[PDB]
């Protein structure tokens, strides 16, 4: 529909509610948002709860268990239709194939309805903010509450909040990504156009940002109701886990064919081959390995976000577990972004801090022409002041609006020199320059209330290097000195011993433009540049401290113990930056640059080789005359680099490098065009207190707290979920050793069965449904990052030691556990085990009613029967009872477990499960007839505990041999 | 594929990506680990059979009411034959034959190992204890005259060539077993038969109501006139003590079964010790459908 | 008697410790 861009600002009050000026009404706020709704939107639908139950009751490898049940229903009512004695035996197996997909579809279920209630709730973490200019006086809101009529102002990076009309506009360009696609920033403004808003320079649209400038503009559409409101997946982890599931699948399925195919040689009644089928190849396929990803994946960011690191996607954990190289800035990352001022230098001459609260103390306050101009400069230069309800307190305790640079020394010329409103009170206002990153000044000029100086004067300041080409002539007493070699020479020396105790310094000058030319009457202009630049007067350098975080020294330790590189890129002085990189540790106490060398031996720099120092310091104009060949090998010989004057748009170049040398890079940005080096590193790092919009929404995570240890965390993090992924597909792989070798030790030697089917299902149903998933819940390791970052190219989860581990050695010893079991109940019955070989044809024939055991005695076919019952009962019983020491042993990979504790109550809650349901399965009366499995001697409950213990010694001397030779034998060989 | 690769380089010598010094290494791993767990399995069976006993068995309460079998051993519980047709009926013969080939008289004459028990029944005889303190324990002698129109000392077809055929009964040894038979109160058992103190008695009758119509007469053969299985055997002590042991026999001829039609006939066996079951269509009892097609 | 062994002090014990190791397990996991 046609919006209001054609009307001009009188039918802006006749068209809402009669404001354009002061705000609204704080009062009217709830009125308008009793009116229409909040600014919010929601186009997904919904699909429902029953949906979902449904695909997992009934999804993959669970209709296998239900077209079972059917057959066993099926085979029931034929008996029980055509014959008499129906002997209903098809229809408990039909409810054991019923309650198993029951109870995995319920468990399977809650597990993925447990991990999407966390993963729909990083929502409203950091909420937008909107900035309204309400009655009150310019408020921060939620941003879903602006209401129409309302009225914004938008600076450079921040997202519009609804859709607007432009009411006063200072150099706003837009970026119509959204609805055009176009990436090109263009400019709006209160003038008109076109006829149609979506090509003018009028009203801006939802869901845009101001890359630069500031706007104020009225709210036309709010919420479900704009012009962008109307008309509107596979982790690389979960990918290799449901490949590696189609193997097992095939293996499973061969396995399982081949075994039908046996069965029925040996006369099984086609229904029990059916059922032995489908009991082998639901055991031997691990379905529920799928949701511990997702478990696995989910709560690791659940843990991120509590260590103020707060992940946007769920690709983004796994991939900040492999990084290699961290690219992070300084100031606000690394320091604490609260400068106080310190240590300056005028008149060749460095004063001392001035922090007493007593005026006059050791040494200051000259009062000179020096220290008043000086302190002209500091005030006349800033954009800052002392924000509302302030006098209460004095100076250290004050809320100052702006930067903290410009804060910093407003915090110094209030202690003394007077007051800085009386500073304003002084001189005038004309025109000012803002300080960008791209020219490093910040000049104004002012109009003197005196004609003591007549001439109206210009004041000045910036980066040091950068000012004193400009502003050449110093004075030094009042005077106007010109410049000699040594007056060069004290002021690099002074910025040496300035720069040397890790201080921010700042350069200041001004010039007194005379009114020889132009008189007192004369109105000036900027952009026009018709005013000197060059040969002005400088004062004098102010040096601010900035004190580095609390945890980051330990914080770069770790990283260097993880094999992590960490690079500096600053927008500082190569001495600032080199004395910050020497005080947290970066450059270590060992590593040289070639400068430090070169002066040690008093050799000039053009005769050192560079390959025996292993740090760098690389300037920022350099930077730019280097080609892509002269940059890498920067990034290759040295260990330890720092970068000093870089622009915000030369840290692209520094990721593509990384990044050609085969690298993940995660980078910090917190700026409008640091968006490029974003969305380009394999980690982009936004910032969430001193973040921009546009950058928070091209990283891949954001820092909470502006802290460069919970980088580091949040690797360690990462780091954890392919241990504990590793773990649990070593657990559920052991146990089909036991599940498959009955059949083929009774196929091959000629025994009676020692493992049935159901005894099979309720073996896979316990010890593979709450233990798996246990092992997702485990602890870090001693020694996490103590080890080299993976290469997602070359490390796989599943290894051949791997496989040769779960297979080859835990899996048989699981399965003799089980066999000790097998020959004690048959060998106290009266079966010794040498004449059990060979007797699998008499003892299963039906109409032998007389099987003659070892010691002479006759025994019927039922009779026998429920001691192979026995048998299988005490099976799945030994089953259990080694399983308990595989999930013991599994929980490490190197450490101990007298060294890592018993922590993890998920175990726990597994094993104690595990025992409580093989009791209850044996014991409890009416089993002998639904299951067929029957009572066992307290005695036979003893029968596998010294291959539990075996498992467990075994296990632990090798980890012990793994710790005390690393890169020896065994670590090859068995190190999964 | 990726052959010439994975399969062998003779530029390092790896084939399957492994050294021949390195496959050997891997190899004696796997030998020596499956060459222990071998002898801790052997260990352990060696020493669980330390706990058991070579004269009586840890449990006995599955076999501890016996099953109650017949001896022409047949394949559903179905007798099937033609009386003028000698190819129908061979098999029967044949198991009976192959089964009274230790019963003989001729087999019995070793006087150190037999011994010569009544020729009625009498009570249980203690043969000591299991203690092995008396080395072989005597056996009595089964008599096959016992069985007299259903031995071999006769018709040789056992009656299935004229009609009539017969069936052999016999219990199920238990070890160290002693059978009670029922008491004398003239009310506890079903229905009316001769009663003794020394004899377990059996009885087989008709399962439907329109079999007890069908079956007709029934003759019992064993030792005495009373039906069933005296009591100077038992208990048995086991192959190890009393290697040829001959249990107590008990034959039932059907002389005058009606013709071309099957009948089902269940026997029971009645006592304090003996139990039956549902399940167990064979303990304490059983059931046989006899079916002479003429 | 040499064929008996009652079953039911067994079956008593056995869902006795059943009973015990579910509601450990069940103050186990819920201790949180
Ligand atoms: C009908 C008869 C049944 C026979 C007994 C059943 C046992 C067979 C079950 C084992 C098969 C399971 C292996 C699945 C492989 C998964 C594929 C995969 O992704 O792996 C990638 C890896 C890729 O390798 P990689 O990435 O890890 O590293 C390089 C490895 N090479 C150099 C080999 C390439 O491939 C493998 O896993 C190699 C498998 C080697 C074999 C492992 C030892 C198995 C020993 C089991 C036999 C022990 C006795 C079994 C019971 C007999 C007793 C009666
Ligand atoms: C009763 C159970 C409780 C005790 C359980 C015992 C568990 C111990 C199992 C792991 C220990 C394996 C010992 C390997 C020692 C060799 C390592 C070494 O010294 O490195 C240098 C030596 C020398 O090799 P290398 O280190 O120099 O490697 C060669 C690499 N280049 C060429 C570059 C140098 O390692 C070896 O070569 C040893 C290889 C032989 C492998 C072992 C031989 C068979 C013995 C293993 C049987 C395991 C018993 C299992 C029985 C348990 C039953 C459940
Ligand atoms: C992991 C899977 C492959 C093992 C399961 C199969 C069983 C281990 C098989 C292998 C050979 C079988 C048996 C073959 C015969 C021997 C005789 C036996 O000898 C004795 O202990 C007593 C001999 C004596 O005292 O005279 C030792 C174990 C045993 C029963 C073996 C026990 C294990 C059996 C049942
Ligand atoms: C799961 C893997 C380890 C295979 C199983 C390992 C066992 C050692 C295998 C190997 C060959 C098997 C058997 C094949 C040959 C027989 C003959 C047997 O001799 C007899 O007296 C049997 C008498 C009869 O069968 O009537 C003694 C050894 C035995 C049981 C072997 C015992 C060991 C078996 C079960
Ligand atoms: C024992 C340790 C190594 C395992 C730690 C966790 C397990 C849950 C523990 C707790 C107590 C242990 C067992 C102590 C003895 C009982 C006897 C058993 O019941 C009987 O004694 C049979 C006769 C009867 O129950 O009356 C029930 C399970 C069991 C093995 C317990 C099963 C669980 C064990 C292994
Ligand atoms: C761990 C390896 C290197 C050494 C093996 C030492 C085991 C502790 C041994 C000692 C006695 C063995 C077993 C001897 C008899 C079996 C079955 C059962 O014993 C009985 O059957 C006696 C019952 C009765 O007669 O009343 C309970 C104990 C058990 C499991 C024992 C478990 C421990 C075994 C394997
Ligand atoms: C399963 C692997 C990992 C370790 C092997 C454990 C046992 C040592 C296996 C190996 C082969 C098995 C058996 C296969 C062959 C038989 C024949 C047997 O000789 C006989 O008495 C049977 C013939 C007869 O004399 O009547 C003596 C050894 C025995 C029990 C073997 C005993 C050891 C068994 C149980
Ligand atoms: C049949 C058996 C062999 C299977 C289970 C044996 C387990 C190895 C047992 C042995 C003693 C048990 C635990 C007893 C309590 C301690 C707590 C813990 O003690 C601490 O000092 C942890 C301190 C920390 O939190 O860092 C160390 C491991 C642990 C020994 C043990 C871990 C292994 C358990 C479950
Ligand atoms: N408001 C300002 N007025 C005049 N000069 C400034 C101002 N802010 C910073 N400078 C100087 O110009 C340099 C470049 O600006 P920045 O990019 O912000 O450097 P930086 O803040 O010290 O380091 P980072 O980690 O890139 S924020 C700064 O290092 C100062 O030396
Ligand atoms: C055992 O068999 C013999 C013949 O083999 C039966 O003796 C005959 O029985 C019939 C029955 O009426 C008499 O008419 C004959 O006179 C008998 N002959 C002889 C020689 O005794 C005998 O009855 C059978 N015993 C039974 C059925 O208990
Ligand atoms: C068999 O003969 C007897 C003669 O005592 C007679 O009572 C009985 O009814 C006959 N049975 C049949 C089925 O003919
Ligand atoms: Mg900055
Ligand atoms: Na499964
Ligand atoms: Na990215
Ligand atoms: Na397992
Ligand atoms: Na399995």
């Amino acid at each position: 529909s046609m919006d209001d861009h054609k009307l001009s600002l009188d039918e802006l009050h006749r068209k809402y509610g009669t404001d354009l000026s002061r705000g609204l009404t704080s009062a009217r706020a709830a009125e308008i948002l009793a009116r229409d709704g909040p600014n919010a939107l929601t186009p997904p639908p919904t699909t429902p709860e029953w949906i979902k139950f449904c695909r997992q009751l009934f999804g993959g490898f669970s209709m296998l268990l239900w077209i079972g049940a059917i057959l066993c229903f099926l085979a029931y009512s034929i008996q029980a239709a055509t014959e008499e004695e129906p002997q209903n035996d098809n229809l408990y197996l039909g409810v054991v194939l019923s309650a198993v997909v029951i109870i995995t579809g319920c468990f399977s279920y809650y597990q993925e309805a447990k991990s999407s209630k966390i993963m729909e709730s990083f929502k409203n973490m950091v909420p937008q903010q909107a900035l309204v200019i309400r009655n009150g006086e310019k408020m921060s809101i939620n941003a879903e509450e602006v209401v129409v009529g309302d009225l914004v102002e938008v600076k450079g990076g921040d997202r519009i909040p609804a859709d607007l009309r432009i009411i006063s506009a200072n150099g706003c360009k837009v970026d119509n990504s959204s609805l055009t696609g176009e990436s090109e920033p263009q400019t709006r403004s209160p003038d008109f156009t076109n006829e149609n808003p979506l090509e003018t320079r009028n009203i801006a649209f939802f869901s845009t940002n101001c890359v630069e400038g500031t706007a104020r503009g009225i709210v036309v559409y709010t919420g479900d109701r704009t012009v962008m409101g109307r008309i509107a997946g596979q982790t690389p982890i979960a990918a290799e886990i449901e490949h590696f599931i189609h193997i097992i699948t095939g293996v499973a399925v061969f396995l399982g064919v081949s075994f039908f195919i046996l069965s029925l040689i040996l006369e099984y009644t086609w229904l029990e081959a059916v059922i032995f089928l489908i009991g082998i190849i639901v055991a031997n396929v691990p379905e529920g390995l799928l949701a511990t990803v997702t478990v696995c994946l989910t709560l690791t960011a659940k843990r991120m976000a509590r260590k103020n690191c707060l992940v946007k996607n769920l690709e983004a954990v796994e991939t900040l577990g492999s990084t290699s190289t961290i690219c992070s800035d300084k100031t606000g990352t690394l320091t604490q972004n609260r400068m106080t001022v310190a240590h300056m230098w005028f008149d060749n001459q460095i004063h001392e801090a001035d922090t007493t609260e007593n005026q006059s103390g050791v040494s200051f306050d000259k009062t000179s022409a020096t220290w008043l101009a000086l302190s002209r400069i500091a005030g006349l230069c800033n954009r800052a002041v002392f924000q509302a309800n302030q006098e209460n307190l004095p100076i250290l305790k004050r809320a100052v609006a702006g930067d903290a640079s410009e804060s910093a020394l407003l915090k110094c010329i209030e202690l003394c020199c007077g007051s800085v409103k009386e500073m304003r009170e002084r001189y005038a206002k004309i025109v000012e320059i803002p300080f960008n990153s791209t020219n490093k000044y910040q000049l104004s000029i002012h109009k003197n209330p005196n004609t003591s100086e007549p001439q109206h004067l210009l004041v000045m300041k910036g980066a040091p290097e950068r000012i004193l080409d400009r502003c050449s002539s110093i004075l030094l007493h009042g005077k106007e000195q010109p410049l000699d070699e040594e007056l060069k020479d004290a002021f690099q020396n002074a910025y040496l011993e300035l720069g040397g105790l890790g201080e921010r310094v700042l350069g200041f000058c001004h010039l007194f433009l005379p009114d020889e030319q132009f008189p007192e009457g004369f109105q000036f202009d900027t952009d026009d540049v018709n005013f000197p630049i060059d040969n002005l007067c400088f004062v004098g350098l102010i040096s601010m401290i900035d004190p580095p975080r609390a945890a980051v020294p330990d914080a770069v330790g770790k990283c260097r113990s993880a094999g992590i590189k960490v690079i500096m890129v600053t927008g500082d002085h190569p001495i600032t930056a080199k004395a910050i990189a020497k005080g947290v540790g970066i450059i270590s106490e060992g590593n040289e640059t070639v400068e430090d060398i070169a002066a040690r031996l008093n050799i000039p720099v053009s005769q050192v080789n560079p390959r025996d120092a292993k740090a760098c310091v690389v300037h920022g104009s350099d930077l730019k005359d280097m080609t892509s060949e002269q940059l890498d090998d920067i990034l290759k010989y040295h260990t330890e680099i720092v970068f000093a004057r870089t622009s915000p748009q030369q840290k692209l170049i520094i990721v593509e490098g990384c990044q050609r040398q085969g690298a993940i890079v995660a980078v910090t940005g917190d700026g409008v065009n640091d968006s490029p080096a974003l969305k380009k590193a394999d980690i982009g790092v936004a910032m969430g207190i001193a973040g921009s919009d546009v950058s928070k929404q091209a990283a891949d995570m954001i820092l909470l707290d502006d802290n460069f240890a919970s980088i580091v965390t949040g690797v360690e993090e990462g780091r954890l979920i392919f241990d504990n992924l590793k773990k649990s597909i070593a657990y559920t792989l052991t146990s089909n050793i036991p599940e498959i070798t009955p059949f083929l030790i009774f196929i091959i030697a000629n025994i009676p069965l020692p493992l049935g089917t159901v005894t099979i299902l309720c073996i896979d149903l316990g010890t593979d449904m709450v233990p798996a998933i246990s092992l997702a819940y485990e602890q870090a390791e001693s020694d996490i990052m103590k080890r080299q970052p993976r290469n997602p190219k070359t490390d796989k989860l599943v290894n051949e030691r791997l496989i040769s581990m779960a297979y080859g050695q835990i899996g048989m010893i699981q399965a003799l556990g089980g066999f000790f079991t097998y020959f004690v109940i048959l060998a106290e019955n009266g079966f010794l085990p040498i004449h059990l070989l060979g007797l699998r044809v008499d003892w299963d024939d039906r109409w032998i009613n007389d099987v003659e055991d070892s010691y002479g005695q006759q025994w019927t076919y039922e009779q026998r029967k429920i001691v192979e019952f026995t048998c299988h009962t005490a099976f799945f019983v030994s089953i259990v009872v080694v399983q308990w020491a595989d999930l013991v042993i599994c929980k490490t990979r190197r450490n101990s477990v007298f060294q890592q504790g018993m922590k993890n109550k998920i175990l726990i809650f597994g094993l104690f499960e595990e025992t409580a349901l093989a009791a209850f399965l044996s014991y409890c009366p009416g089993m002998g007839v639904a299951l067929r499995m029957y009572p066992l001697k307290p005695t036979w409950w003893f029968c596998a505990f010294p291959y539990s213990l075996l498992i467990f010694v075994y296990d632990e001397v090798r980890k012990l041999i793994i710790r005390r030779r690393p890169g020896g034998w065994v670590e090859k060989e068995t190190y999964y | 594929g990726s052959w010439k690769k994975f399969i062998w380089n003779s530029e390092k010598k790896e084939f399957l990506g492994r050294t021949g010094g390195s496959w050997f290494k891997i190899l004696l791993f796997y030998v020596i680990f499956y060459g222990c767990l071998a002898g801790i399995f052997i260990g352990t069976i060696q020493v669980m059979l330390l706990t058991i006993s070579e004269f009586k068995p840890t449990y006995q309460d599955r076999v501890a009411p016996p099953g109650l079998t017949q001896i022409p051993q047949i394949q559903k519980t179905e007798i099937s034959f033609r009386p003028n047709d000698p190819k129908s009926y061979e098999a029967y013969v044949l198991n009976i034959v192959r089964f009274l080939e230790k019963y003989k008289d001729s087999a019995q004459r070793d006087d150190m190992i037999f011994e010569d028990c009544g020729d009625v029944p009498s009570e249980p005889k203690e043969r000591g204890d299991f203690n092995h303190e008396r080395g072989e324990r005597k056996v009595c002698r089964f008599k096959l005259e016992w069985l007299g129109n259903c031995s071999g000392l006769n018709d040789e077809t056992y009656g299935y060539k004229e009609g009539k055929p017969c069936i052999i009964i016999k219990l199920n040894r238990v070890l160290g077993f002693k059978p009670k038979p029922p008491k004398n109160e003239s009310l506890e058992t079903y229905p009316v038969m001769k009663y003794n103190p020394n004899v377990l008695p059996v009885q087989c009758t008709g399962k439907r109501d329109e079999d007890k119509d069908k079956v007709g007469n029934v003759e019992y053969f064993g030792l005495g006139n009373s039906p069933g299985f005296p009591l100077q055997y038992y208990p048995y002590y086991g192959k190890l003590l009393q290697p040829k042991y001959l249990q107590p026999l008990l034959a039932v001829q059907f002389t005058n079964l009606t013709m071309d039609t099957e009948i089902r006939i269940e026997c029971k066996a009645y006592g304090e010790n003996i139990g039956y079951s549902e399940k167990d269509r064979f303990q304490g009892r059983f059931d046989v459908k006899i079916e002479v097609k003429s | 008697d040499p064929f008996y062994y009652d079953y039911e002090t067994v079956r008593n014990g056995g869902l006795i410790f059943a009973g015990l190791a579910f509601i450990v397990g069940l103050l186990i996991l819920l201790s949180r």
